[PDB]
């Protein structure tokens, strides 16, 4: 498996498709990914930095 | 590739949602969910 | 009494309350020093998280 | 069984889920959590502080 | 883990959901739902 973690989406054609489901306080920390979430071999959360 | 996002919100609607929600990628503005290919991890290991 | 930043994410799964994982049947048999290693010793990962 | 109460999540990377089904007036004590609520063996609520 | 929420008005939204409601954690901005593991107190209890 291959999954990508920091990357920079193209902000000048930014988009959203889950408006109406999910709702993130307004901070630049936010904007930026800098983790990425994964599931464990239980279907339990894990991260990585 | 596996299921995998840059947001907790969007993990825990994956897991909120029903049969089939791994499978779909799905980005807000700059956080996005890539989905897994096989259905491995939803179904797959756990219905055994 | 726990810190005030503990892992929410640790109280959706099932999980031991001390916050670190002492199951005996990870540890091979009759092994003390590696079951006080695993139980206490803080400068080695704890299992499952 | 064990449950947590007092927690502060991270502001810093706060998110809403259901906002679509609840709606909280603006306080600070509606914000800062300080008491858990769940059920009796009956399905009663009860409150813990 | 056992049933408990922060807030009264999520205790409120799960009492008026269907079955299953009881399973599923969801956050809000600082408060959040923990979900029980079992379906003990939903159905395993007053079922009979």
């Amino acid at each position: 498996f291959f999954f990508p973690v920091g990357l920079y989406l193209p902000e000048d054609r930014g988009y959203t498709t889950v408006e109406s489901k999910v709702k993130l306080n307004d901070t630049v920390r936010n904007a930026l990914p800098t983790t990425a979430y994964l599931l464990n071999r239980d279907r339990a959360v894990q991260k990585i930095d | 590739p596996i299921l995998s996002t840059t947001t907790l919100a969007l993990m825990e609607t994956k897991l909120k949602g029903g049969a089939g929600a791994f499978a779909t990628s799905e980005t807000h503005f700059g956080n996005y969910v890539v989905g897994e290919i096989i259905p491995l991890q939803q179904s797959m290991l756990f219905n055994s | 009494l726990t810190p005030v930043t503990m892992d929410v994410n640790y109280f959706k799964i099932p999980n031991n309350p001390r916050g670190r994982a002492s199951c005996m049947l990870a540890v091979d048999p009759y092994d003390t020093e590696a079951a006080t290693k695993a139980i206490y010793d803080h400068r080695e990962a704890d299992a499952q998280t």
